[PDB]
């Protein structure tokens, strides 16, 4: 799984561990999806015929 | 001992050092403690008026530096 939604740029090899559902703006979101309000977590599904 | 971090609520990643008379105990896992903080997610784990005692602490490029 892969990462595309963030609200900070990381410093070299930090560790902070979040997979919450992140806002994408100044719009509260409490752990509920929607509009402004995407998980990070995604994937690529490898398949061998790609 | 001295217990690191950002927020310290069983949230996310919170150093911890213990010294318990025998060994030096550092943990890295988030997990609470004793309710009152007195002495009586593990990816690092390290086991080893007439004082005083000076100590540095820093932190660079993911290193944490005690003097
Ligand atoms: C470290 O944690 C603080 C929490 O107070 C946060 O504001 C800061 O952005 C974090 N640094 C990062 C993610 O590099
Ligand atoms: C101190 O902590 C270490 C690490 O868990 C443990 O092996 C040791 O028995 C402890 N000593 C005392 C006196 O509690
Ligand atoms: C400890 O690890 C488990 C397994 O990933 C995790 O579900 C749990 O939240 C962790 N405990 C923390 C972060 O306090």
């Amino acid at each position: 799984l892969y990462r595309l939604f963030r609200k900070s740029n990381l410093k070299p090899f930090e560790r902070d561990i979040s997979t919450e559902i992140y806002q994408a703006g100044n719009k509260p979101c409490n752990g509920v999806a929607g509009f402004n309000c995407y998980f990070p977590l995604r994937s690529y599904s490898f398949r061998p015929t790609y | 001992g001295w217990i690191f971090g950002t927020t310290l609520d069983s949230k996310t990643q919170s150093l911890l050092i213990v010294n318990n008379a025998t060994n030096v105990v550092i943990k890295v896992c988030e997990f609470q403690f004793c309710n009152d903080p007195f002495l009586d997610n593990c990816t690092f784990e390290y086991v080893s008026f007439k004082n005083l005692r000076e100590f540095v602490f820093k932190n660079i490029d993911g290193y944490f530096k005690i003097y």
